[PDB]
DNA sequence: GCATGCTCTACTGCTTCGATATCG
DNA sequence: AAGCAGTAGAGCATGC
């Protein structure tokens, strides 16, 4: 520890002592092997700098410092060793590369002299030291954690390294590509269930649920509950895929053999994460606290010994109890754990290098805005120190690291806002606060639900705190911000298929929506949009149950000068009721009539004569509730949706009636092909790629339905921006030949006028016959 | 001046002394209050001039006094019982600084020049830093009516002063103090000035360097941009140049974030959201150091506290801890506070916006980043220990070394990475030809060269001195080594060449765009200095192939892409013509394509500088077109340019016909160079003819229907211009009409073709027929309405220049244009562009149009007086500027809240009457009344301004625009007649006024106010002034002594151009 | 030529104990 | 009364 001295000169003295003969040797390989003895995990940020410095100091004892280019057009050896040393002392990544190249250079030069009787012993010695590194280190530094795991997997003897600390080291230093390649190299050259369980624990954290299908078979001794419980968390369904993990945990028979302990900790850890991805802050707390002790565990010295427990049970303990602190009731049982933990040193460094944001949120809870300032500036400096160290060409590590800066600076914004005094007596800064918070959301469909829960719970705690301190109609203006935050949270949690989270988010956002008019419409639209999105994967006869449960509320009052006044609220109710009737009528028309067995009022509700009216009324009500939308939307992408659902539903009904023969449904159907061509050609004009590929459907519906509706094509094709057909120009210069070349004629004229270079080559072959 | 020769706690008494003197001599009514106005002036030129052993105080030591004088005056006159002394000492500071800057005449290194004012620089830059410290505090109501004049003088003065490094700082200071208070919420007057000045400064700064780029960028980004959001695309490389130009000079790396936070919150959130993918990935050189730096000691080592707190906490540490607060730590900013601000704004930027700092999830480049630079690893280094000698491979070091050398933001590692990279490139170069062979003894490495070469350039022109001194001879020595005889057209020179080329055709790089031109210069010199010149027949480094590459560069619809063909020509015009035999075959086939690129540049951008470089590109060639084939205009076999018909020789004679044929183009800046080249292309034939003989000789061979097809072009042969249009149809017709208007106005400006020869009824052109319709649409989306107002108001000045050309030349006799343009319509447009120009479409914001307007108005109003018609002009102008209109405008309430209209409608009449006087017909429109020889409009104005000041209640106050009006209004009323005895009888006046003490004599104040127009009027009719001046030298001797002093010193002052007037004054007195 | 920085020496007040005057 | 212990003030050396 006297090598990171905060004073020069003296540090040169201590380095000068250490570099001397008989204190650190002066043979190269023995010096390299001896350098591992002075590791001492207080210093490891500097360890690679010091290792390459001591290893390159004795370069300057040689007869080879005379012109290493030998000619006239040159430079000397020290001119690229001395700045190489001087740049290795300044940056970690070039230091990592220098040490990891010199190490392999020496160990691949030693293989000439010395027999296996000693080189095997040297490699086993180095293997024990690398295990000691990985076991003792507490500040996982990325260009070191990924340095020993990269000089490992290049040599044949160091491969059998440590499959249970490699996992929890490279998982927490965010260098998972290296450990995945290390264990997949160990699995080469009875089954080895331990390394497969840890390699699957690596792949489970960077997504990659595709490659958890070739692991968990029944030919490496693993059970049949683990495969069927990974196939329900691959699709985001963490309410059964965790519900059968504990059902695998406390079972008693196991008549194939025993469920080995590696799979037991896999079941435990994956059950922890599948409890984490929801918002159950009681079961995660109990399952994380109470698997070591009994009858109100003390925690106080309990976790800090038996060092398996720190790298597995501490994060979910502190997170669950903190999030349960961040609303509700006190239970001061974390604060004493931190206060008793901080008297040490190897606990005072671990609790503040890695966490610091849970600590800031802890001390802001007891109005210590002074310690919280230190802890949050410490967290900012730690983010910058870490992000500048994980590598360039390693994406998604930096995205998973950069997704925390918004919660950090929302804390920092609250700290700088509560202590200024240009505030807390006028609410004209409060209005600016509520209007800058509602326009700073994270993105949907890319930022997972832990980050949304972070930001929303911190914001609700901050708003409650400033309502406490704002004693200078202010208790409506904050609740009408909390509603619009939680509603956007639900609309992002639906799009990522996380339905069990969004469902209780609806169940908690329904007691006070009934006290307004702007709220219930948004409420019922979000509900009956979730009920449509959930029915895509239920098989049959249960989706009818759920879409019948969401009928009796879509037709409530709602028009208290509201549906008549507003236009988008009039459009959305209509398109959603149209899709509801479409769901029912497409459900009970592929499997005909068994679905009224479990039915008391369900049969009469579908009746709202036994197998014809119960389909015809549903299709015509779908047509009505779809046709209201285009006329309410004509007066982009606000008209394109209402157009294209109408076009696709009428084309679907046409192709359903095409494979049969009828008269009455043809008499109803004779209005639909007029409705297809215009409502597609009014959305093909606007720059829509979800309708441009629907052009051969027009070009065939004209031929198959030619007795009417061709002037209806010409009047619309006469004004369409005539570069939206350069894809289909070889598809129109063949309809030029035969009948109905009108409504090809005008557009081919326009293209031959404006761009007489596109059509020249598809015209020769068509004029050839 | 004796403020830094004091001690503290006495300087409070010093400032109270100066405040007490200034309070006492100010509160006695204005006769003596006009020495306050010069004492601050005197002290300013004292302290803005300063650049037992004593010292020489520079300029910092007085800024505490100048804050004391007006900030805490209320905490300075607490004992001394407080109206407006802070107000007055701010107004006099504004007046004195725009009077010290009014007369400096500044037309060290700057930019290869020092031809300004010999030593006025040191008295200037002290003033600019001094106003940087005293100016930007307390921008209250004291500064609100002072932004117009302070902005306007500095625009007008720096427009002739480009490379000064410092005339934009005071504009940045006034715009910061103009968005401090509101004033920008569109009063609609200064806004158009700054909107128009944005583009001019944007195009001027592109050819500049470090201090002056910094000056313009801190000007530009400090524009308000909550309100100048229109064309937000226009200046984002004036933002991403600040960050990339950060990292070595922090005070604009600050203002990048201080801008980028205020753009984003108030610009509406759809016109900003495409503009983040390029702003943000520049902001990631600010996250590269994890505090592993340890330079100077990080403890309290030993100080005056580290001993005094050792022996208990007694009173001496109270003495020391009341002593460390007043250090005024204001040294720019520390780098680590910038890194914390980068992280805090990156957090506050949003969630969706935030994830923009990297690649975009499997684009083209993401899956190319994962690949090795070259597959087989060369550069095997063998580090010698005592007994091992292992092998460490290079090339795994290169994508971190060369990334770390450019953008380090810590100089102690930057110089290390630079020294390493230079030795590594040297080892790479020496490795490339060993001795073994040429496939495994000299293995190729151009997949390393193709990424090592676009980084040597960005190092060798970066910012810093040391890396520039280290990489100049490397980047100049490997060009010498590559371009050789033994090289024999390899693949690395092609990589170097394309690196140079895309160094030129690149965005956000106006320091490298010139260095690649210097490389092209070295290419052309050393590529013929030692080559085998009988073998340059197939290689693609060839000057033939380089010129063809330059021509393909030269005709291209990408704006920055033709700039390479401009700049390479600009950098080797000194070559390729001081060696012969390669000019004549293609580069004058390239003059036409350079003019064609100049034709292409008609729609690009005000703020790029394409025009200003293409003109020099074709003017460097018209100084060697006139020294070579004067003696060598022969019928050779010559290569043929774009558009020209085939022949066997193109000697000089088809170019001039094409120049005649395309004088009707609507390309505004190619037509000018076409005509201007044709006039000096008409000589230098064997025979040495003249443009009068030549054009008449061709017309006698071709007829007037040939020389109206070129002039009318496509312009001979409309209600959508009812409201003001903006389409590319209307603008192209207006452009065609201006082409037809100005193509032959130069021909009748010269004496080449008479106006009766080509406008008589032999051509059947639609010219006057179209101009008569043109004069019937002239006074009847706000985005591009201005795009058409500009061309609607650049045509009327060409019409007036056209008639001023015709009616004064040798075609006298107006019998061709009776009612076509010279009707009652040109005498409508002339009247409305003379008076009231802001109701036909003339914007009030420009300078080089509103300084050309009264010139052409007077040049035409002198060209209708001697005409065979004047009745129409006089009986049209006699309907607006009658004397009764002056009388009804001369109201009774010109003080208070009538701030714009009632004191702006008078000033237009005043300037209109001045330009009538300058034409020479003030009296024909306005004769006097009947009897006396004194004009009874001038006597009316003089009595009005005389009675305007005397209250009758407390005080009729002042302004700047309550005196420019009253000093134009009074300079008018001496231009009518003699009117001098009325002046001296108004001066020598015994009438008594009073103010709320009495102390007023009404001649002293009226003299004291204006005092320079009065003396310049007295000096003209000198001999009939001194007699009645000196006659009353007994009863009013005080005032005539004052007037004689005030005339003697002013006559002494202009001794530089009127030396023989003061002699007459002396011999007469 | 005026303001400050640093030491050492004699003045001065506090604390504890014992004797003296006072008030019941 | 007795001991001591802490600070105020004056004079040499320095700086602007």
């Amino acid at each position: 520890q006297g090598l990171i001295d905060e004073n020069p000169g003296l540090q040169l003295i201590i380095r000068n002592f250490w570099s001397h003969e008989t204190r650190l040797p002066s043979n190269t390989l023995d010096r390299l092997l001896a350098l591992n003895s002075l590791y001492s995990p207080k210093i490891e940020v500097h360890f690679l700098s010091l290792a390459t410095n001591f290893l390159l100091e004795m370069t300057s004892m040689s007869p080879d410092y005379p012109n290493p280019m030998f000619e006239h057009p040159q430079i000397k050896h020290s001119s690229l060793i001395t700045p190489l040393q001087a740049v290795a002392q300044r940056d970690p990544i070039i230091a990592k590369q220098l040490f990891s190249s010199l190490f392999s250079g020496i160990l691949k030069e030693m293989d000439k002299f010395k027999t296996l009787s000693e080189k095997n012993n040297i490699t086993q010695k180095l293997l024990q030291d690398f295990n000691r590194f990985l076991n003792t280190t507490f500040s996982f530094f990325p260009p070191f954690v990924s340095c020993i795991q990269d000089i490992s997997c290049q040599h044949a003897a160091l491969l059998s390294l440590d499959p249970a600390a490699v996992s929890a080291g490279c998982l927490a230093s965010l260098q998972q590509p290296v450990g995945i390649r290390l264990l997949e190299e160990a699995l080469l050259r009875p089954p080895d269930v331990l390394r497969w369980v840890e390699l699957a624990k690596l792949y489970r954290s960077i997504g990659e649920y595709d490659v958890l299908r070739g692991i968990f078979t029944s030919e490496i001794g693993t059970k049949q509950i683990t495969q069927s419980a990974l196939l329900a968390e691959a699709r985001s369904d963490y309410s059964e895929a965790a519900k059968q993990y504990d059902e695998a945990l406390n079972k008693q028979d196991w008549v194939d053999g025993e469920p080995t302990e590696a799979e037991k900790d896999f079941w435990e850890l994956a059950s922890l994460d599948c409890y984490n991805h929801l918002a159950e802050w009681k079961s995660l707390e109990y399952c994380s606290t109470a698997s070591i002790d009994s009858e109100n565990p003390p925690d106080l010295n309990k976790i800090w010994s038996e060092p398996f427990y720190q790298e597995t049970y501490l994060p979910y303990m502190i997170r669950s109890k903190l999030k349960l602190l961040l609303q509700g009731e006190a239970d001061q049982s974390l604060l004493t754990f931190i206060d008793k933990a901080m008297h040490g040193e190897l606990q005072k460094a671990i609790l503040e290098l890695h966490y610091s944001q849970e600590l800031s949120l802890l001390y802001l809870l007891q109005d210590d805005v002074d310690r919280a300032k230190y802890y949050i500036q410490n967290g900012i400096q730690s983010f910058m120190q870490n992000y500048s160290s994980i590598d360039v060409l390693l994406h998604q590590s930096r995205l998973t690291k950069l997704q925390s800066v918004q919660a950090l600076t929302e804390i920092q914004e609250f700290i700088s806002f509560i202590s200024k005094q240009g505030n807390l007596s006028s609410q004209v800064p409060l209005k600016r606060l509520l209007n800058t918070w509602t326009n700073r959301y994270p993105d949907a469909k890319m930022d997972p639900m832990n980050i949304w829960d972070d930001i929303i719970t911190n914001r609700c705690f901050f708003l409650s705190k400033i309502e406490e301190k704002l004693t200078p109609d202010i208790s409506s203006l904050i609740r009408s911000c909390k509603f619009s935050m939680k509603m956007k949270m639900i609309d992002s949690a639906r799009k990522q298929n996380n339905f069990s989270l969004a469902m209780k988010l609806l169940k908690e956002l329904h007691k006070e929506s009934k006290t307004r008019d702007d709220w219930l419409v948004s409420w019922v639209q979000s509900y009956c949009r979730l009920s449509h999105c959930r029915s895509r994967s239920q098989g049959c006869s249960e989706q009818v149950l759920t879409v019948l449960k969401t009928v009796s509320l879509l037709d409530e009052n709602n028009v208290s000068s509201y549906l008549s006044k507003n236009i988008l609220a009039f459009r959305d109710q209509n398109i959603l009721l149209g899709t509801t009737y479409r769901i029912i009528a497409n459900a009970l028309s592929s499997e005909p009539a068994c679905l009224a067995e479990i039915e008391e009022d369900k049969a009469r509700r579908i009746l709202e004569e036994d197998s014809e009216k119960v389909i015809a009324g549903l299709y015509q009500r779908a047509f009505q509730h779809l046709s209201e939308a285009v006329q309410a939307a004509e007066e982009a992408a606000g008209v394109i949706d209402a157009y294209m659902t109408l076009a696709d539903f009428c084309d679907q009904q046409l192709r359903k009636e095409e494979e049969n023969a009828s008269v009455i449904d043809s008499a109803e159907l004779q209005a639909y092909p007029a409705l297809v061509v215009e409502k597609m050609l009014k959305a093909l004009k606007l720059n829509s790629n979800e309708a441009r590929l629907k052009f051969p459907r027009l070009l065939q519906i004209i031929e198959r339905y030619p007795e009417e509706t061709l002037s209806l094509m010409t009047k619309e094709i006469s004004s369409v921006p005539c570069w939206q057909f350069i894809s289909w120009i070889s598809h129109m210069v063949a309809l030029l030949d035969k009948d109905q070349a009108v409504a090809v004629q005008h557009s081919v004229e326009e293209i031959t006028d404006n761009y007489p270079q596109a059509i020249v080559y598809p015209f020769i072959i068509s004029s050839e016959s | 001046d004796s403020f830094p020769q004091y001690s503290p706690k006495m300087q409070l008494v010093c400032c109270r002394a100066i405040v007490k003197v200034f309070l006492a001599l100010a509160a006695k009514g204005p006769v003596l209050r006009n020495c306050i106005s010069t004492v601050v002036h005197q002290g300013l030129i004292r302290i803005c001039s300063k650049p037992g052993k004593w010292k020489v105080p520079t300029y910092k030591d007085y800024v505490d006094l100048f804050r004391h004088l007006l900030s805490s005056d209320q905490m300075m006159d607490s004992i001394l019982a407080s109206e407006s002394l802070n107000h007055l000492l701010y107004d006099e500071f504004v007046k004195s600084v725009l009077k010290i800057v009014e007369k400096l005449d500044l037309t060290d290194p700057a930019a290869n020049l020092h031809p300004a004012k010999p030593k006025d620089f040191s008295a200037f830059i002290n003033l600019v830093e001094f106003c940087r410290e005293i100016l930007p505090e307390k921008q209250a109501e004291f500064f609100e009516p002072w932004v117009y004049s302070f902005s306007y003088e500095l625009i007008l003065q720096s427009t002739r002063l480009p490379l000064i490094s410092g005339f934009y700082k005071l504009l940045s200071i006034t715009v910061r103090n103009a968005k401090k208070i509101k004033y920008f919420e569109g009063k609609y007057s200064c806004f158009a000035l700054f909107v128009k000045f944005g583009k001019e400064v944007a195009v001027k700064m592109k050819q500049y360097k470090d201090e002056l780029l910094a000056s313009c960028l801190t000007f530009l980004l400090s524009l308000p941009h909550n309100i100048i959001e229109l064309d937000v695309r226009a200046y984002v490389p004036a933002l991403q140049m600040a960050f990339k130009l950060g990292l070595s000079y922090t005070p604009l790396a600050e203002v990048g974030l201080n801008a980028l936070e205020e753009w984003s919150i108030y610009i509406d959130r759809h016109v900003m959201q495409p503009y983040y993918k390029d702003i943000l990935p520049c902001l990631d050189g600010y996250l590269k150091t994890s505090a592993l730096s340890d330079e100077t000691k990080n403890n309290w080592e030993v100080s005056a506290l580290s001993r005094a707190a050792q022996k208990g906490f007694n009173k001496v540490v109270l003495k020391h801890l009341k002593k460390t607060k007043n250090l005024s730590s204001n040294e720019a900013i520390s780098l680590e506070e910038i890194r914390i601000r980068v992280v805090q704004m990156l957090g506050s930027l949003g969630g969706q916006i935030n994830k923009n700092l990297l690649t975009v999830t499997s684009s083209d480049e993401m899956m190319k980043s994962y690949v090795a630079w070259d597959r087989e690893k060369r550069l095997s280094f063998a580090v010698p220990f005592r007994e091992m000698k292992p092998v460490i491979f290079l090339d795994v070091f290169l994508p971190r070394v060369t990334e770390l050398a450019l953008t380090a933001s810590d100089r102690q590692t930057k110089v290390a990475a630079c020294e390493l990279l230079h030795s590594m490139v040297m080892f790479m170069l020496g490795k490339a030809t060993q001795m073994p062979e040429g496939g495994q003894g000299a293995p190729p490495m151009y997949q390393l060269y193709k990424r090592t070469f676009p980084v040597l350039l960005r190092l060798a022109c970066d910012v810093d001195q040391v890396t520039r001194q280290l990489y100049e001879p490397l980047v100049m020595q490997l060009i010498h080594w590559f371009t050789n005889n033994k090289k024999f057209e390899s693949q690395d020179t092609v990589a170097l060449l394309e690196a140079i080329l895309d160094g030129i055709v690149d965005p956000v790089d106006s320091t490298l765009r010139d260095f690649c031109g210097r490389c092209i210069r070295e290419f052309l010199k050393w590529s013929i200095k030692q080559i085998t010149p009988q073998q340059q027949e197939k290689s693609p480094v060839n000057t033939k192939s380089l010129f063809k590459r330059l021509y393909s560069l030269a005709l291209h619809p990408n704006a920055f892409k033709r700039l390479g063909a401009s700049l390479a020509f600009n950098n080797i015009y000194r070559e390729f013509r001081e060696e012969e035999s390669l000019v004549e075959q293609f580069v004058f086939e390239a003059l036409v394509i350079y003019m064609e690129s100049l034709a292409l540049a008609h729609a690009d951008e005000k703020s790029l500088g394409t025009i200003q470089q293409c003109c020099d590109a074709i003017d460097h060639l018209c100084r060697i077109i006139e020294k070579k084939h004067v003696s060598l205009n022969k019928a050779k076999k010559r290569r043929l340019p774009r558009g020209f018909p085939p022949s066997a020789s193109l000697c000089l004679l088809d170019l001039v016909k094409w120049l005649l044929a395309h004088c009707g183009r609507p390309q505004t800046e190619c037509r000018h160079k076409s005509i201007e080249l044709f006039y000096k292309f008409v000589p230098l034939l064997p025979g040495n003819r003249s443009p009068n003989l030549w054009l008449k000789d061709v017309l006698k061979e071709e007829g007037v229907s040939f020389l109206i097809n070129t002039f009318e072009g496509g312009g001979c042969g409309l209600l959508y211009l009812r409201g003001p249009f903006s389409l590319q149809a209307t603008l192209c017709w207006l452009d065609l009409l201006l082409a037809a208007l100005e193509c032959y106005n130069t021909f009748i400006g010269e004496r080449t073709v008479g106006a009766l020869q080509v406008l008589g009824t032999e051509a059947q052109s639609s010219l006057l027929k179209a101009v008569a319709f043109f004069l019937e649409s002239i006074a009847m989306s706000p985005q591009e309405g201005e795009r058409y107002n500009y061309s609607k108001c650049t045509v009327v000045v060409r019409i007036m220049e056209f008639t001023t050309t015709l009616l004064n030349t040798s075609p006298e006799g107006w019998k061709l244009l009776k009612k076509d343009l010279c009707n009652t319509h040109l005498m409508r447009v002339l009247v409305q562009t003379l008076c009231e120009p802001a109701s036909i479409g003339f914007n009030i914001g420009d300078v080089q149009v509103m300084a050309h307007l009264p010139d052409v108005c007077v040049n035409l109003m002198k060209a209708l007086k001697m005409s065979p018609y004047k009745d129409i002009l006089e009986t049209h102008l006699r309907e607006k500027i009658t004397a009764q209109s002056i009388e009804e405008l001369c109201a009774v309430n010109l003080y208070g809240p009538d701030a714009q209209v009632d004191r702006s409608r008078l000033a237009a009449v005043v300037s209109a009457c001045k330009q009538l006087h300058r034409a020479g017909l003030l009296h024909n429109i306005l004769p006097s009344q009947s009897t006396d020889l004194h004009h009874s409009v001038g006597t009316e104005l003089l009595s009005l301004v005389y009675k305007g000041i005397a209250p009758g209640q407390c005080l009729p106050s002042l302004d700047l625009s309550c005196k420019q009006l009253a000093s134009g209004l009074l300079e008018l009323a001496f231009a009518f007649g003699g009117l001098c005895e009325r002046l001296v009888s108004l001066l020598l006046n015994p009438a008594v006024l009073s103010t709320a003490v009495i102390h007023f004599s009404h001649g002293e104040y009226f003299y004291s106010l204006f005092s320079e127009t009065i003396n310049t009027e007295l000096l003209k009719n000198l001999d009939l002034a001194v007699l009645e001046l000196m006659q009353s030298s007994v009863d009013n001797t005080k005032m005539v002594s004052a007037v004689l002093n005030g005339m003697l010193d002013q006559s002494f002052r202009e001794r530089a151009n009127q030396k023989h007037q003061g002699l007459k004054l002396a011999t007469t007195i």
